[PDB]
């Protein structure tokens, strides 16, 4: 039991934004300059390490 | 020992958008022949055509072309919808009230943005045109109110603020307020008081069937091989499969547990597609050590 | 035009319960075999929603409050009941939003009205069912916002039997936009008019950019008259059998499950009970020994 | 303090002309050292105001 | 001992900024534009977890 409900919380907070504006890396490219879209790509890189 | 992952690599590109031929009408709004007053603000509803960008660079200079959520390079890579155009006009000092979140008669009494507005604002300055010698007075706003507006509305009521108490009802003697102004626009104030013209458009992405999409052309669709799919914007790399699921009319996209999308409809046939990535692996050598032999 | 139509008793407000009605679809994505949570304005679980009868004669058709919402059922069976107005004076001195239905297609207008003391609508001529005459509003000055729906047929039918026609909307104004769901039920009645029990999703219908302010609203009703209604516009006219419920909405948070078809079958609302606050906790509609 | 209690609701003012702040919450909002210039003009002259 | 001295710092952890501009929410609300005072909040948040 241990083991299969650590495994499904860790699937399972990857739908979360971290401040920033979407939980997806595409969308977070697409309408968006880099200089701008570094600042959220951060954010979710670091929410996830 | 583990080194590394094996990955199967993508084959060729493919995109997909609607078919739909006429330009859209940036004509109207932007080249009208007067503005409405920014007490009584329009409203108009672009749907089903193809938006551009070019245009608008193309003619009259158009400065201060502020974006929120969106950088205005981007905007012919897209696929919108509900895309909305609110035109007024207003003096030159007061443009820096529009914005999400602010303070002063305009924003309070005759036009706020909401907190969390995504789309455009674009402001120029017209004397040529709006500004008259004698001074126009045709362009008004309003001046007292009990309460400040919520975001999207406009009050075209007229009657008579009782700033103190005892009301007059209707006299219009002083402790009496006649809510509406006017602007003096003769052409010698300076720029600090031009009649500047204001453009709002309004739009949200990516979360239902859109009419409104930029100029792109169509590939042909194929299915069962690691590829690189772009869906009205919405780009991914995987594979492509015939779907059992059952879409109801206003659903585009569906999404599992970690909330990516997984099935998709697509903008031409009507169909319903299933997304899986390619391949995955993890490799490992065993080895019996370099001081014995190197295989 | 304007009639005053007398001839109708006062009775105190008749109250029903609330069996987990009023659940609508929050989004436009698909989901299966899942618990989602959201939290929005809903409709709250065993409540009291005021009850309105059209059978003296009894014709209730008060000026009702708008406080965050609406959701409106009706229970009838020969189209008695057939739009709505809504504003905040209706003196002509406001904007007011206009939902009709005639016999032919829906009308949607957005205009200064003078709405005089009771709309309503007549005619229903004898052996042939037509609707002719048309008395709502005396004027409509100054507006904006327009639109006349695709065309279809009205039957005008009446009808006296067991009742078989369940709708359900719900009304929302928020930010410049109404919203407006919808859904329709075949039911079996059999028995004195008490909202069936069960559970049913209302889906997305349209999308309105008004942009008016709203505190109030009526309903509009059309009327019988011919040879067995003696008397004038305002005394010859038969009821028709009818009834519809009103209740408001509030602020909740609810816990939903999706099926593996993908349709919303069952329902938790977090502030119900303790019972519920447990399950909303914990995820999930099963609970097992413990504290 | 700047209580402006009697004048905002007085009767015989004519020309309350504030360009910069609004006349209701004139105590509502602070302000720094005051200077006032007391003195009349003519009304060929109140294009000044 | 070790319990003790384990509360009381984390009771006194909550007055530190970890780089904005202020510890108390309401002012950081106000004093700000939302779109701004959202990243000193976020970066509030991530310091007490
Ligand atoms: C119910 O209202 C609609 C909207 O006004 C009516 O349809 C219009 O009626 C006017 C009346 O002359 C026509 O000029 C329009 O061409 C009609 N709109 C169309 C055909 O799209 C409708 O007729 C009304 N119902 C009845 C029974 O008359
Ligand atoms: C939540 C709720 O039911 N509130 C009240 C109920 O207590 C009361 O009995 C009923 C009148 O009968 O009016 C309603
Ligand atoms: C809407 O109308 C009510 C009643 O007239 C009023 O109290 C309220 O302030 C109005 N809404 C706004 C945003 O002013
Ligand atoms: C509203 O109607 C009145 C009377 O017809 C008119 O004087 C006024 O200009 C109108 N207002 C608008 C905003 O059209
Ligand atoms: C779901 O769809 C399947 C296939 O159409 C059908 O057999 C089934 O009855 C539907 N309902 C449920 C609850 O599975």
């Amino acid at each position: 039991n241990h083991n299969a409900q650590a495994l499904n919380t860790l699937v399972k907070q990857l739908s979360s934004k971290f401040g920033a504006i979407s939980s997806v890396l595409n969308d977070i490219f697409s309408r968006l300059d880099p200089p701008e879209a570094e600042v959220q790509i951060d954010r979710l890189i670091t929410g996830r390490l | 020992y583990q080194t590394s992952n094996f990955r199967v690599q993508p084959t060729e590109s493919i995109v997909r958008f609607p078919n739909i031929t006429n330009l859209c009408p940036f004509d109207e709004v932007f080249n009208a022949t007067r503005f409405a007053s920014v007490y009584a603000w329009n409203r108009k509803r672009i749907s089903n055509c193809v938006a551009d960008y070019s245009v608008l660079y193309n003619l009259a200079p158009f400065f201060t072309f502020k974006c929120y959520g969106v950088s205005p390079t981007k905007l012919n890579d897209l696929c919108f919808t509900n895309v909305y155009a609110d035109s007024f006009v207003i003096r030159g000092d007061e443009v820096r009230q529009i914005a999400p979140g602010q303070t002063g008669n305009i924003a309070d009494y005759n036009y706020k943005l909401p907190d969390d507005f995504t789309g455009c604002v674009i402001a120029w300055n017209s004397n040529k045109l709006d500004s008259k010698v004698s001074g126009n007075y045709n362009y008004l706003y309003r001046l007292f109110r009990k309460s400040n507006l919520k975001p999207f509305e406009r009050d075209i009521s007229t009657e008579i603020y009782q700033a103190g108490n005892k009301p007059c009802n209707g006299v219009a003697g002083f402790n009496c307020y006649f809510p509406l102004r006017s602007y003096g626009f003769r052409p010698t104030y300076g720029v600090g008081h031009q009649p500047y013209r204001v453009v709002v458009l309004s739009f949200e992405l990516l979360h239902a069937p859109a009419t409104v999409c930029g100029p792109k052309k169509s590939t042909n669709l194929v299915k069962n091989k690691c590829v690189n799919f772009n869906f009205n914007g919405l780009k991914g790399t995987g594979v492509l499969t015939e779907s059992n699921k059952k879409f109801l009319p206003f659903q585009q996209f569906g999404r599992d547990i970690a909330d990516t999308t997984d099935a998709v409809r697509d903008p031409q046939t009507l169909e319903i597609l299933d997304i899986t990535p390619c391949s995955f692996g993890g490799v490992s050598v065993i080895t019996p050590g370099t001081n014995t032999s190197n295989q | 035009q304007c009639v005053n139509l007398t001839t109708r008793t006062q009775l105190p407000p008749a109250y029903t319960n609330s069996f987990t009605r009023g659940v609508y679809y929050p989004d436009k994505v698909f989901r299966s075999s899942v618990l989602h949570s959201t939290q929005d304005l809903f409709l709250p679980f065993f409540s009291n929603v005021t009850w309105f009868h059209v059978i003296t004669k009894r014709f209730d058709n008060p000026v009702l409050p708008f406080n965050d919402g609406v959701y409106f059922a009706s229970i009838e069976k020969s189209n008695i009941i057939r739009g709505w107005i809504f504003g905040t004076t209706l003196d002509s001195k406001t904007q007011s939003l206009l939902i009709v239905n005639n016999a032919t297609n829906v009308v949607i207008k957005v205009c200064e009205f003078q709405f005089c003391n009771d709309p309503f609508l007549d005619h229903k001529n004898n052996k042939s069912w037509m609707e002719s005459e048309f008395r709502v509003y005396s004027s409509a000055n100054n507006c904006t916002f327009e639109y006349v729906s695709q065309p279809f047929l009205m039957d005008l039918e009446g009808k006296q039997g067991n009742f078989k026609n369940l709708r359900e909307f719900v009304f929302k104004n928020i930010d410049g936009y109404f919203k407006i769901y919808s859904k329709h039920t075949p039911i079996i009645v059999r028995e004195p008019e008490d909202l069936p029990q069960g559970f049913s999703a209302l889906e997305p219908l349209v999308d309105l950019p008004i942009g008016i302010n709203i505190t109030r609203f009526q309903t509009l009703l059309a009327l019988h008259r011919s040879y067995l209604t003696p008397g004038d516009s305002s005394s010859g006219w038969t009821a028709g059998a009818a009834a519809y419920y009103v209740g408001y909405l509030q602020p909740r948070t609810f816990l939903l499950k999706y099926n593996e078809n993908g349709t919303i079958t069952d329902a938790v609302d977090c502030a119900l009970d303790p019972l519920s606050e447990t399950k909303c906790t914990l995820k999930s509609f099963t609970v097992e020994k413990g504290i």
